[PDB]
RNA sequence: UAUUAAAAAGGUAUUGUU
């Protein structure tokens, strides 16, 4: 048809008699409803109601994974600053006499090296959305 | 008390399909349309003559996860394989051509016969192999 | 059922002496692990199911032990057959799979790492303890031909002798209905067809007066129902004879 | 689009033209495999 | 896997192979113009600046003499899309065409690799561009000049070809969005326009 | 395209139009061809 | 009164604590010493016990040692969040493998980037783009090569850093590292 | 017979939504039963009309009633339809079937 | 130009069945499994290093033979191997007599040093995020013995160390003058905060130190009494 | 609210017939937003992008069906052209729904000893998708779901492409698969349009940047009155000009 | 429905069909670029891993000699699988066959009874360090639950794609340096 | 409002912590 068939003009559907006696459910699920986002108590992405959920719990270490903010090494520059004892005892803040060329050479790869791990992350999420996630509708399983 | 987020709207897990199921639709139009007062839709008059197949139950009701349901979604030569590379890919490079003879196949069936004239399973491995590779 | 240790609940189709699977003080079911092959945790796993469906695959037959005749006992058959999907060295349904909370109830400590009593009853062990020191410089059993008894339906025509004739994958042929009162037709009747497997291999298929009176009945009986589309009929060698209609 | 004027029409056009008889690979032309004129190579032929 | 006769741990101090294949053009070139890679015959022909296709027709119809005319520019334009990518023009496009049709019905099973090659047939019309352009459209790659241009090419239209280049029912998506498609499917900007100079 | 607000006014002069017309005939391939945006740079009064 | 040395008045400290036994090569730790690891020569013990804090701690052994040892907690709490732990844990490994599942994924569109350039670019000038040393025809600088590759192998010690942690005011918990509330 | 149950598009902003149960039939065979909510008596109507010829459903009266208990379950309301000589059932019932 | 048909000689050399065999066998070396897609550099590295480094009874036999089978998947040694294997203090500390051993007792809220020596005798007493100061009337028990005010105590205990571990050499008689360092056993309990810098502060006195082992005692509870009750339970 | 006219004889008829190329006269009405008197108008562009996203259901099931149905028989045999055709024709027409279809699909009659023929011919079970695709092409431009008869094949081709680079790209979870209650948001649906136009948005606000929700140059539909405006000005005035010929 | 492995919805696969990198690929195919394409044949058909518990709860770990070598004068084989400090691993992480943590329970807590094992420690760590499976540091087990390693991989392998990228724009660009270099 | 490249949370109230 031309519209999709779990919504109406007026909200959700009612489906059953819950829906009937609290139709509440229908046009409101937190502090991030939009018309668009009805019912689906995922909503967008950044916006409030949109984390997925793996098998009834939700998401919430989607950077924690990549490795950005939970485990950060990313040893490009690391290992050229460990290398640089020299560079890294002086005043620690210089394009110094030598190295700091280098270190800012891993940078460079660091920078792009971590946008394009940002965005694999990015279509992680936009991917487990649609195969994994369940949408809160199962039950939670980590207690 | 903290219950799943969507869980007021999830859906009836092992229910939600029977609505669907063609033979729901099947049965629920023969009627409608047997009443006389109903204009049956384009898809009865051809499902009606080819009614879908009988034993196609879902798993939430078979709960039977092993079982093939469904007969559309159904589902040595690893070492013919592991010897040779170019063995493998003699048809198939950049899309299985599926009808001309495979190098693989006909030595699988070298093989059989090796095997069947008595020659051990490591010494037909190399007597395939060699053959496969002579006649390259 | 919200009560804990009912949500198994009512299996009638299990082979327990109940049919409340929460009141079967036999096999207390894992469930976090169990589930992988099986379903879920609650139904029977695959090797004990006492009710098939239609396009999963039913028990296998075990053998005999030294499995080297299974595949030479189909010698009268097409020289190349494979070995058979439907046998097994070692299928045994009172096999028990193995239970968390059944052998390694951790219930009654810390369930610190280490704790729990393992009960080693129930797998076959992995140690080389076994095969090495019950190693003999005598020989196996099935050499010392210490079994009696064979096989215990006596004379099997795939594991004891020889299988003539075909394979019967489903059972088109086991479940079919005497149509003569010596039983010497079986039918199977489907909605649109009908199946008449003449069943007499002692003498080879060779129908004798009487059975040809009653098969020229049994036969326009069946290619004169109105719900007859196609009548296959056929031979039900059950793995003894090769013969059609002698 | 239409909700329905063309969709008769479409479907008495086709009943009027639909060919019958056998063909000369030996099947009507809507036997349940036996295609013919595939990738419009009658007219390719006619053409040529 | 790793395929058939490709060699791995191939390196160009290893000496040069024999085999004309397009990894052995690309690796001996690596050798020979140190750097240069083109990403078709005309990177290069842009990189040349007014070397036109006979230029080196008869430069090679000279260098070797065993060849003929046509086949000297064929070497030519060989060398390149090995190198290369193979190239998009309606010389090797209508050579497929003709070719595949005195080919005729196959024998794969299905006429299956005739219909990888109609399904290939039509990926190149202009119906295809057409319709690209418009799920562009439908994906808004484009702004404000470009908007402006496809209304000005519609207002160019007149009735009798509107009425006209409407039978063909995607003609006239292509006389509108005409400048969007020779954009979308054209990694160009012909405008940079420099400064007004009053 | 001309200007019809004062806007394209200001990205808008001829001898402007002499590199775009210039890249017109630097892309072009055939003389006959050349002939004719060569005959339209000279016919739009573009500052050669 | 006598305390086991992982509780908090373990080694007593005033006028009437006494610590009993001697504390020189044989200890009171003869056979209850975890983690002895031999310096060698010169190696920085902020080495040493940089790594062998960040083991026990990914072990979760540092969560449990200081956990049991603060408040000996109800079997029942201790049971509940250790059964917690493992069945979050194993919610956890569900995600982990998911994304595991998918950087593969990833992973295999990466190397089949690589094949697109080396089917473009050709496989040996790829090995040179990677570094195939033709140019150096030089066993000399192929012994440059060699080492330092052979100083980059040889990874100099990393020193991972051990979360801090954390007391808050009755210490709901001395499993705190961050300053999370977490479900007692 | 129309209802009405507040809605709470937000925690500030409380609706009135009217909700209906309506059953669409003609005794020539075919009826079916639509409950719908929405803010306003002719818009719920709508809705639940249209629900119903969702819902439609149809019979064979060749056999002019069931021919065997129809011992049913719907969401709650344990039903049996049985077979007597005239339909006897409730006004609202029999005037359903 | 480089015309085609001089080079001959060169290509009978092909259509010969001799270089047709020795580059079949090239062909057939190939065929194989391989697992490097690309020039892998530590690949390489690894063929270079040992390029560096380097500078019948048939099926019956073995089918009476036993413990066949078993040899041939058996993980554990076979042939003569080593001692060091085996022995129980192969990686263990092998102390002098001439060591001081030296406590880092680092607890939640104060974290104390202490020494003793080989036969128990304590150097001098248990110097204390607390006995120092660092702890009363201060920012607060958050820090009464995270990692600075450690270090800080542990650096005073070793400001007392050197001149007092240096007195008891000579005491006992081993005239150790200069240039050799003290032979230090850092027994270090802890998991705390204390300790971490702790750490650094004894490494920074390595121009004195020779630290030999480097142990960590932590006693951990199997099943030991009650822990004084906490909030909850 | 998608509301058809419900049709009639004559009158319907020649409001219906006089129609012409409806994307077409959409696309006019959207560029003609270009002219003096007029605005381009977003309004304008999604009227022109559903009149062009229309057939969004059949073309979303037949790629389904093309590339989620393991061994689909032979579509190309005019018996499964046949479930085809009649199971997308009702697609379309809204007569069916796109799961209940699929499982009409999936489930029609093919061929007896399905599985035994097929362990003949495939390995794996899963066949080759050039007949499928071919067939659904075949579908589409047989039952004139377009106007333009090439938009079928190129949407057919495309969304599966763009599918093709997906993890599991040929699996879908039956749930969200198609339609029913609670489904994904348009940028994730599965053959869509808008899965390429993936992307967010991108916010700097100001100090004051929720005040100042009319200052900017924005096209208002309700158009502020001095009894909710504070001292808004207006949309076309510049306290800051500059100076231009 | 879920699956098992996390609980998927699908079916984990790159590619199901023997033409999807080809049908994906046609355009390419007429002009003739897939006639030499190694990014069309290397994964035409590449499948990810087994990224499962071949055994999950552990029946096959250890290898039957590690049984008899089980005994309680065997540390050596004990210390294999307990931690740094003596610690079993606890099941979710080192999954062990019930047999051998019967064997192993029993084996290391009768040593200690007889003082043959450190009633706390790991004497024979380094030792047992060459059976136990260095993993994360070169090779990748596609089997491993740690995420950080298969982030190291994909990106390593995403630095080396970049490498030939790199290498060759800066060769373009050289090239047209030495454009005006040569010629003006 | 529990430091993701902004993201997960409860009510005995039913305009609902005055």
């Amino acid at each position: 048809r031309q519209h999709d068939s779990g919504v109406n003009q007026y909200g959700l559907k009612p489906v059953n008699a819950y829906d009937f006696i609290n139709p509440t459910n229908l046009v409101n699920f937190g502090r991030g409803t939009s018309f668009d986002n009805l019912g689906v108590r995922r909503a967008g992405r950044g916006e409030i109601d949109s984390s997925p959920s793996l098998g009834g719990s939700p998401v919430f270490t989607q950077a924690k994974l990549v490795g950005l903010s939970g485990e950060e090494q990313l040893t490009m520059c690391q290992s050229e600053t460990m290398a640089l004892r020299v560079c890294m005892a002086r005043g620690g803040q210089d394009t110094c006499e030598r190295e700091s060329r280098a270190l800012d050479a891993c940078l460079s790869r660091v920078g792009h090296l971590r946008r394009a791990m940002s965005e694999a992350c990015g279509e992680f999420n936009d991917w487990f959305i649609q195969n994994v996630s369940d949408n809160h509708t199962k039950p939670f399983q980590h207690r | 008390y903290k219950m799943p987020k969507n869980m007021g709207v999830a859906p009836r897990f092992d229910v939600w399909n029977e609505s669907y199921e063609p033979w729901q639709h099947m049965k629920r139009m023969g009627r409608l349309v047997g009443t006389g007062f109903y204009i049956p839709p384009e898809w009865y008059n051809h499902f009606r003559m080819f009614p879908p197949i009988n034993h196609n139950f879902q798993q939430e009701k078979t709960l039977n996860p092993r079982n093939e349901s469904e007969p559309t979604q159904d589902d040595l030569r690893d070492e013919l394989a592991r010897k040779s590379r170019l063995l493998a890919s003699e048809g198939m490079r950049y899309y299985n051509i599926f009808w001309v003879r495979k190098p693989l196949d006909r030595m699988e069936k070298e093989y059989y016969e090796l095997k069947r004239k008595g020659i051990a399973h490591s010494e037909a491995i190399k007597k395939v192999l060699e053959g496969f590779y002579k006649e390259l | 059922a919200n009560h804990p240790n009912r949500q198994s609940g009512i299996q009638f189709l299990t082979h327990y002496n109940t049919h409340q699977r929460f009141r079967v003080n036999k096999d207390y079911i894992d469930y976090m692990h169990w589930g992988k092959e099986q379903g879920q945790a609650r139904l029977p796993h695959r090797h004990q199911r006492v009710a098939f469906d239609f396009d999963d695959q039913l028990h296998p037959t075990r053998t005999l032990d030294n499995e080297g005749d299974s595949y030479a006992w189909c010698a009268e058959q097409d020289p190349t057959l494979g070995p058979h999907p439907d046998l097994d060295a070692s299928f045994d349904p009172n096999r028990r799979v193995f239970s968390h909370p059944e052998h390694w109830n951790k219930m009654f400590s810390k369930r610190r790492p280490g704790e729990g009593r393992i009960d080693l009853r129930v797998l076959p062990s992995q140690s080389l303890l076994g095969p090495l020191m019950e190693q003999s410089d005598t020989q196996g059993a099935a050499y010392f031909r210490y079994d009696n008894r064979g096989h215990s339906n006596g004379r099997v025509p795939g594991l004891n002798t020889p299988f003539f004739g075909e394979f019967d994958r489903k059972m088109m042929q086991a479940m079919s209905r005497p149509l003569n009162a010596d039983r010497t037709i079986t039918g199977n009747d489907g909605r649109f067809s009908k199946t008449i497997m003449i069943n007499e291999p002692k003498t080879h298929q060779a129908l004798s007066g009487k059975t040809a009176s009653e098969l020229s009945v049994e036969i326009d009986k069946a290619t004169n129902a109105v719900h007859s589309k196609l009548t296959v009929l056929e031979a039900a060698q059950s793995g003894l004879t090769n013969y059609y209609c002698g | 689009t239409t909700i329905g004027i063309g969709e008769r029409i479409r479907e008495i056009a086709e009943d009027y033209a639909k060919g019958f008889g056998l063909g000369p690979h030996g099947h009507s032309p809507s036997h349940d495999t036996c295609q013919y004129n595939t990738l419009n190579a009658e007219e390719d032929r006619v053409r040529e | 896997y790793v395929p058939a006769g490709h060699n791995t741990l191939s390196s160009l101090r290893h000496e040069l192979r024999l085999e004309l294949t397009a990894q052995s053009l690309k690796e001996a070139w690596m050798r020979i113009s140190g750097g240069i890679y083109f990403q078709s015959a005309d990177d290069y022909y842009a990189s040349v600046d007014g070397l036109d296709a006979e230029q080196l027709g008869e430069v090679l119809a000279a260098l070797f003499p065993y060849l003929s005319t046509y086949e000297a520019q064929a070497l030519v334009q060989c060398t390149l899309d090995s190198i290369s990518k193979p190239m998009n023009t309606a010389s090797r496009q209508l050579s497929r065409t003709i070719t595949a049709e005195a080919v005729g019905l196959d024998n794969a099973p299905g006429h299956y690799t005739n219909f990888l090659d109609w399904m290939g047939r039509l990926t190149e019309t202009r119906g295809f561009k057409t319709e690209h352009a418009l799920f562009q459209f439908s994906r808004r790659k484009f702004n404000r000049d470009d908007v402006r241009v496809m209304f000005e090419n519609y207002k160019l239209m007149s009735r009798a070809t509107l009425i006209a280049d409407s039978a063909d029912s995607y003609s006239h998506f292509y006389t509108v969005l005409k400048d969007f498609a020779r954009k979308v499917a054209g990694e160009d900007s012909r405008h940079q326009i420099g400064v007004r100079i009053d | 395209l001309e200007p019809r607000t004062p806007r394209d006014w200001l990205q808008f002069s001829y001898r402007n139009l002499a590199y775009a017309y210039n890249g017109a005939l630097r892309a072009c391939q055939s003389f006959p061809e050349m002939l004719v945006c060569y005959k339209e740079m000279k016919q739009r009064g573009v500052k050669v | 009164g006598g305390y086991m040395m992982y509780h908090r008045k373990s080694m007593g400290t005033m006028k009437y604590s006494k610590w009993k036994g001697a504390h020189g090569g044989v200890s009171h730790f003869y056979g209850r010493t975890p983690m002895v690891e031999e310096v060698k020569r010169n190696e920085p013990i902020t080495l040493i016990d940089r790594r062998i804090m960040h083991y026990v701690h990914r072990s979760r052994l540092r969560h449990f040692q200081l956990f049991r040892s603060y408040q000996q907690k109800s079997n029942a709490t201790e049971c509940k969040l250790r059964e917690g732990e493992m069945l979050r844990r194993r919610w956890h490994r569900k995600l982990q493998k998911s994304f595991i599942a998918f950087m593969q994924f990833k992973t295999m569109k990466v190397l089949e980037d690589q094949a697109k350039l080396v089917n473009t670019y050709g496989q040996a000038a790829v090995n040179a783009a990677l570094g195939d040393s033709w140019d150096a025809v030089s066993d000399k600088e192929k012994d440059r090569k060699y080492v330092t590759i052979r100083r980059q192998v040889k990874a100099l010690p990393v020193v991972s850093v051990v979360p801090k942690h954390v007391a808050t005011m009755k210490q709901i918990h001395n499993d705190r590292f961050n300053y999370r509330w977490r479900v007692n | 017979a129309y209802d009405m149950r507040v809605v709470k598009f937000s925690p500030k902003d409380h609706r009135q939504w009217i909700y209906c149960v309506l059953y669409v039939g003609s005794g020539k065979g075919i009826a079916g039963w639509g409950r719908a909510v929405a803010p306003s008596t002719q818009e719920a109507k709508k809705e639940a009309i249209r629900e119903a010829f969702s819902n439609i459903i149809a019979v064979d009266l060749e056999q002019e009633g069931p021919m065997y208990p129809v011992r049913v379950n719907a969401d709650g309301v344990r039903v049996l339809l049985y077979p007597a000589k005239r339909i006897v059932a409730n006004f609202r019932v029999a005037d359903i079937l | 130009a480089q015309l085609p048909q001089m080079d001959w000689e060169h290509m009978s050399a092909r259509s010969s069945s001799d270089a047709i065999r020795e580059e079949m066998h090239r062909l057939v070396e190939g065929d194989a499994v391989q697992h490097q897609r690309v020039f892998n550099e530590r690949i390489w590295y690894e063929e270079e290093e040992r390029r560096r480094l380097q500078t019948v009874l048939g099926n019956d036999y073995f089918q009476s033979r036993f413990g066949y089978s078993l040899v041939k998947q058996s993980e554990m040694p076979q042939g003569v191997t080593d001692y060091n294997q085996l022995d129980m203090w192969g990686e263990m500390p092998k102390y002098t007599r001439d060591m001081v051993f030296l406590y880092l007792i680092s607890r939640r809220r104060n974290t104390y040093a202490v020494a003793y020596t080989y036969e128990g005798k304590r150097i001098l007493s248990t110097y204390t995020a607390g006995n120092r100061g660092l702890k009363g009337g201060d920012r607060g028990f958050r820090s009464d013995g995270s990692t600075d005010n450690g270090h800080q105590v542990t650096s005073m205990y070793l400001n007392d160390l050197l001149p007092k571990v240096r007195e008891l050499r000579a005491n006992e008689g081993r005239p150790i003058g200069r240039g050799e360092k003290i032979e230090l056993v850092v027994r270090v309990m802890g998991f705390y905060n204390g300790r971490q810098g702790a750490v650094r502060a004894v490494q920074d006195r390595a121009n004195e130190f020779h630290v030999r082992y480097f142990e960590d005692i932590t006693p951990f509870p199997l099943n030991g009494p009650k822990m004084p009750r906490g909030v909850f339970k | 609210q998608m509301i058809p006219k419900n049709l009639e004889g004559e009158r319907s008829r020649r409001e219906l017939m006089s129609r012409g190329d409806t994307e077409f006269e959409a696309l006019v009405e959207f560029i003609q937003g270009a002219s003096y008197d007029q605005l381009i108008s977003g309004r304008r562009f999604k009227k022109v992008y559903d009149k062009l996203s229309e057939n969004d259901d059949t073309f979303v099931w037949l790629c389904h069906t093309a590339m989620s149905v393991l061994n689909p028989g032979d579509v190309r045999s005019r018996l499964v052209y046949n479930h085809l055709r009649t199971l997308a024709e009702a697609v379309a027409n809204g007569e069916m729904t796109l799961r209940t279809a699929f499982r009409f699909y999936e489930s029609a009659v093919r061929s007896p000893a399905y599985r035994e023929i097929a362990k003949r011919q495939m390995e794996g079970g899963a066949a080759t998708r050039l007949a499928g695709i071919s067939a659904a092409a075949d579908v589409m431009r047989r039952m004139g779901l377009t106007r333009r008869p090439m938009a079928s094949y190129f949407e057919l081709y495309q969304r599966i492409v763009e599918r093709s680079e997906a993890m599991t790209p040929w699996g879908f979870p039956p749930l969200f698969q198609f339609e029913e209650r609670l489904s994904l948001e348009p940028r994730l649906k599965f053959f869509s349009r808008a899965s390429q136009q993936a992307l967010e948005r991108r916010r700097r606000g100001h100090i004051m940047s929720a005040y100042t929700t009319l200052q900017g140059r924005r096209i208002f539909w309700i158009p502020p009155t001095w009894n909710r405006a504070g001292r808004f000005l207006g949309p076309h005035v510049t306290l800051y000009p500059g100076m231009t010929p | 429905r879920e699956g098992w492995l996390f609980g998927q919805q699908v079916q984990l696969h790159y590619h199901r069909f023997p033409d999807e990198q080809l049908l994906t690929n046609l355009t390419r195919w007429r002009t003739g670029e897939t006639v030499g394409d190694i990014a069309l044949q290397q994964f035409r058909n590449a499948q990810p891993f087994d990224i499962e518990d071949k055994d999950p709860q552990g029946m096959q770990r250890p290898s039957p000699e590690v049984y008899m070598k089980l005994n309680y004068k065997n540390p050596a084989t004990i210390s294999r699988f307990l931690t740094r400090t003596g610690h079993m691993y606890p099941a979710d992480i080192l999954p062990l066959n019930p047999e051998a943590v019967a064997k192993l329970r029993v084996a290391k807590a009768q040593a200690v009874r007889i003082g043959l094992y450190p009633r706390f420690g790991n004497p024979f760590w380094f030792r047992s360090q060459k059976f136990r499976p260095k993993a994360y540091q070169e090779n990748y087990d596609p089997t491993t639950y740690s995420t950080k390693h298969t982030m190291e991989h994909f990106a390593y392998n995403w630095v080396q794609t970049d490498r030939i990228r790199r290498y060759f724009k800066e060769l373009e660009e050289l090239q047209k340096n030495a454009s005006n270099g040569a010629r003006g």
